[PDB]
């Protein structure tokens, strides 16, 4: 931010502030999401519906 | 001067500048001036004085 200034060659109020803008970091981090699916190959076989494609 | 240092004053920090003034001189008097064969002492300057008396 700016301020108010006096004049003055030599009191405090006289003198121009300084000042500092910053910045941070966020971040995406990939993380991994999963399941295993195990069925016997003859319940596949004896089913009336495709099982792998359900 | 608009960023110097003078006199403690910061002048760019304050909104001051300066005029810096100055000049080179030099003087000389040519005052043993050549008289004949042995060489002389004078002034081409002589002096008033004020009454000191009271």
């Amino acid at each position: 931010h700016a301020k108010w200034v006096g004049e003055s060659a030599t009191a405090p109020e006289g003198v121009k502030p300084t000042a500092k803008a910053t910045w941070a970091n966020k971040t995406l981090v990939a993380e991994e999401l999963a399941v295993i699916l195990p069925i016997h190959e003859n319940v596949l076989a004896d089913a009336t519906e495709d099982l792998l494609a359900e | 001067l608009d960023q110097a240092t003078v006199g403690g004053i910061n002048l760019a920090e304050r909104d001051m500048v300066a005029l810096r003034f100055c000049g080179r001189f030099a003087y000389a008097l040519g005052d043993n001036i050549a008289q004949g064969r042995v060489a002389a002492e004078n002034s081409p300057v002589a002096v008033i004085t004020p009454y000191a008396g009271s």
